[PDB]
């Protein structure tokens, strides 16, 4: 967490969280890049080293509030992380050139350039209206995996965690929507008012 | 170069020109007056605002010589840029602002 | 049990993280110890637990 | 190491220049309130001694820094009384409400290209083009035009060959150009004009 | 619904564009000024485009109505001719931004920036139009006597404009293998050039070009920036302050 | 006074009826023309 508050810091030259304040939930921007980090920690040792190496990232699930999530089918998972999807569902795009076996999902590491986050129409980034004041937030359930991408370890540190997002802006049609509206509501009225003024 | 100001002081023709700017000594020394006196009023100002303070800015805007280069300097265009990113870590905000406004008064005026 | 947290924390120790702004008053509670004054005659020390 | 041997002395000739001051107000208000109040000058005479008096006798965190610029704003008011300054302080006041017009269509051009600036201002080429008052502010130096450079290298190397680097470097040093010299030329205008009327 | 149609656009022109695009327009203003603002979006970002997208409908209705007003002599005005341009990237924009799907780099791209300046002379022609009352006679006066001498200063500039040409390319031509690395093109060419006649470390030129082995490359640059920055601002200068002095002779 | 005596401080000046100070930044100021002798202790409770 604190890497990567540092290092938002240093690329973006800066980092907002949300307007309430977590300690241990810290709320990452859209537009920031984001450049993940871990570290495997022995905690029966005092050991804590970070992972240099590649691990497999895939998000599983997402919500708009809390205990408002719910796991992704694999098919699901397939619309929403394999490249090979051509229906636009992917939620990130990474300019890299490794993959795994099959190609199935990009392979990144530490040296990566980052993870660009897309979200597209068939996302639930699209048709989202929060019910009150700021930017709508959302939070990603998604697992990092090692299960075929090491060569030193004998088992996979499946991790599953949240990440936090905030500022969503992804549709369309409704900027259309409330744009006709406006034209022809103020339309009706200029006519009227001219029609009534002769 | 005080023998070459001698040679120079021939050609009646820069007499001539002499002469006809040589009513303008009296205006001149009183602009240079008026430009003292702002000095002399920014110099007590700076020393006041940094120097005494003395948690840095040292040579700037605390020994006298130094302080009145520094405010003739920064009367003029040069070294206002190096100047204020000096001024600006001295945790004095509104430095920025007195040294813009000094500025466009003297700079200004003056020029 | 607790510390199964999917998050990576500062240094891990939760007994230092439950601590926390009771870490600053060691002899704050030794004086108030000492003295036979504070509580039941109580004191709970750091490296205990 | 002045100072030392100083500071009893500076404060006696501090109380001698207070009375002596007061003295003269109170001279001036003998013959009359009204007209001493009715004043261009007395009046900042009078602020003057009143602040100088009121941070001596009572508690005050005015401190060198009011008690010495006040005694050489007094300096200034004294010394504008003999004759070869005076007809120069005259006008400098006469040329600031002409002045003061230019100073408003200047503050006035730069905001409205400054909407201009902001748009490639802003989280990118950032800690002087940011915060929306240090990029005002930063603007203003490179319209007083010295040492833009550092902000030339600032943001230098966008793409290498052209990027936004031309367009919005061309887009701001013309206009940065053209605001210096049009606020220098409105300067020695309405200075030329107001002494035209110190003349006539 | 000919002349008949123009007269009764005229009036209800006159009522419905004193009324209406009065009020429109300065909410216009107000939201955009608190939309440039790099500290307030973040707080918005998201109820601050939407009604970008609404006041650019309210403006496309005025397009609207000037397109089905008289015609040829609202183009017939510089001012509208600017509002029509800008109403042509809006809608130009608009339809690029609702299409979506297409093939080109985005998020924030070259285009988007493009976009923002758009809307930066939209607001600037929002705040043009709000000052339709309350100029202030003293400004008005003032640059009104500023636009007297146009020619004067067009022809000035012409000038100052084949000097620098005609210096930059006798440098980039001085220069060749000379460590062109700072003005390796045209474009850093005539800002190397800008700089020199601008006062910008061109001390720091002179004392970076003592360290390679050209040295009469100094004095050329000496004459030619004392002779271009005495010859150009005391000609304007002098220009300007007649030009305000015959002003200052009448009334 | 960091945020280490801050409860000490609070609960010792009213029942010592004495102003209770943090060293190792200790100063004066003194404004006389006089001896002044002063007397330094350490509060009880904390040593034997």
């Amino acid at each position: 967490v604190s890497y990567t508050i540092m290092h938002s810091e240093e690329i973006n030259k800066h980092y907002f969280d949300c307007v309430i304040k977590d300690a241990e939930m810290p709320c990452f921007l859209f537009r920031d890049l984001f450049q993940p980090f871990f570290l495997v920690q022995d905690l029966v040792t005092g050991d804590s080293g970070s992972f240099l190496g590649s691990y497999v990232l895939k998000v599983v699930g997402g919500g708009r509030t809390l205990n408002t999530i719910r796991d992704y089918t694999e098919e699901e998972i397939f619309r929403y992380n394999s490249p090979l999807d051509t229906t636009n569902s992917l939620i990130w795009k990474t300019k890299v050139e490794r993959t795994t076996e099959d190609k199935k999902f990009y392979i990144m590491s530490h040296e990566s350039p980052g993870v660009e986050w897309l979200c597209l129409e068939n996302s639930p980034c699209y048709d989202i209206i929060p019910q009150s004041i700021y930017p709508p937030e959302f939070f990603f359930k998604l697992l990092v995996s090692n299960r075929g991408v090491d060569n030193s370890t004998y088992c996979d540190y499946k991790l599953t965690f949240i990440v936090h997002i905030h500022g969503l802006p992804l549709s369309s049609k409704r900027t259309s929507f409330i744009v006709m509206v406006s034209t022809s509501f103020f339309i009706a009225l200029v006519v009227f008012y001219i029609l009534f003024c002769l | 170069s005080l023998r070459i100001l001698k040679l120079i002081s021939y050609s009646r023709g820069i007499r001539t020109l002499i002469i006809a700017v040589g009513e303008t000594v009296y205006t001149v020394a009183s602009v240079l007056t008026l430009l003292f006196l702002l000095m002399f009023v920014f110099a007590i100002l700076g020393f006041c605002l940094f120097g005494v303070t003395d948690r840095g800015d040292l040579e700037n805007w605390g020994n006298l010589a130094s302080a009145f280069f520094t405010l003739f300097s920064l009367a003029t265009v040069d070294g206002w840029t190096d100047l204020q990113e000096e001024l600006d870590k001295r945790k004095f905000t509104v430095s920025r602002a007195f040294t813009i406004l000094f500025i466009l008064l003297a700079s200004f005026i003056f020029l | 049990s607790k510390y199964d947290k999917p998050y990576a924390d500062p240094v891990h120790d939760p007994t230092w993280r439950w601590w926390q702004h009771k870490t600053k008053d060691k002899d704050y509670f030794f004086y108030l110890f000492s003295n036979r004054l504070a509580a039941e005659g109580i004191y709970i020390n750091m490296n205990a637990y | 190491y002045l100072g030392q041997k100083h500071y009893e002395l500076f404060s006696t000739i501090d109380d001698i220049v207070l009375t002596i001051l007061i003295c003269e107000v109170l001279l001036g208000w003998l013959n009359g309130f009204w007209i001493f109040w009715k004043d261009g000058w007395n009046i900042l005479n009078f602020a003057i001694v009143f602040i100088l008096f009121m941070g001596f006798f009572i508690k005050q965190l005015d401190m060198v820094a009011i008690t010495y610029p006040l005694r050489v704003l007094r300096l200034v008011h004294v010394c504008m009384a003999v004759e070869p300054l005076a007809r120069i302080i005259k006008v400098i006041l006469q040329s600031m409400p002409d002045l003061a017009n230019v100073m408003a269509l200047i503050l006035f051009f730069m905001l409205v290209f400054s909407v201009f600036g902001v748009t490639l201002f802003g989280a990118f080429v950032p800690k002087h083009f940011q915060n929306m008052g240090v990029a005002l502010y930063t603007l203003f130096i490179c319209i007083t035009q010295d040492g833009w450079l550092d902000i030339y290298t600032d943001f230098q190397m966008d793409e290498r060959e052209y990027a936004m680097e031309v367009g919005g470097a061309i887009y701001f040093a013309v206009f940065i150009t053209l605001g210096a010299f049009i606020g220098l030329n409105l300067f020695v205008v309405v200075v030329t004009t107001n002494l035209e009327q110190m003349m006539k | 619904l000919l002349g008949l149609q123009q007269m009764i656009l005229s009036l209800t022109q006159s009522l419905g564009f004193e009324t209406f695009i009065f009020i429109v327009v300065c909410l216009n203003t107000v939201i955009l000024v608190a939309q440039t603002f790099t500290e307030l979006e973040i707080r918005g970002e998201w109820y601050f485009m939407v009604l970008d997208s609404i006041f650019l409908s309210i403006y496309v209705l005025e397009a609207v109505l000037k397109l089905i007003a008289l015609g040829l002599e609202y183009f017939y005005d510089p001012w509208n001719n600017l509002d029509f341009f800008i109403m042509v990237m809006a809608v130009l924009d608009f339809v690029l931004l609702q299409i979506n799907s297409l093939s080109y780099s985005f998020y924030n791209h070259s285009l988007f920036r493009i976009l923002k300046v758009f809307k930066s002379m939209r607001a600037l022609r929002a705040i043009r139009v709000l000052r339709r009352l309350s100029i202030l006679t003293s400004l008005h006066e003032v640059a009104g006597t500023l636009s007297g001498s146009l020619p004067s200063i067009t022809a000035i500039l012409t000038l100052m404009f084949t000097c620098l040409f005609l210096f930059s390319v006798v440098l980039r031509a001085l220069f060749q293998d000379s460590d062109p690395k700072r003005f390796q093109n045209i474009f850093t060419t005539l800002f190397t050039l800008f700089t020199m006649l601008t006062l910008d470390d061109w001390s720091l030129i002179y004392i970076d070009n003592r360290a390679q082995g050209a040295w009469y490359i100094i004095p050329i640059l000496m004459i030619y920036i004392v002779i271009q920055y005495f010859i150009f601002l005391n000609l304007v200068i002098a220009v300007l302050v007649d030009n305000f002095q015959m002003a200052l002779l009448k009334g | 006074e960091p945020e280490n005596v801050k409860k000490m401080k609070h609960y010792l000046e009213p029942l010592l009826k004495t102003p209770v100070y943090n060293p190792l930044g200790l100063n004066l100021t003194i404004q006389g023309s006089e001896l002044f002798h002063f007397k330094v202790s350490v509060v009880p409770g904390v040593s034997f």
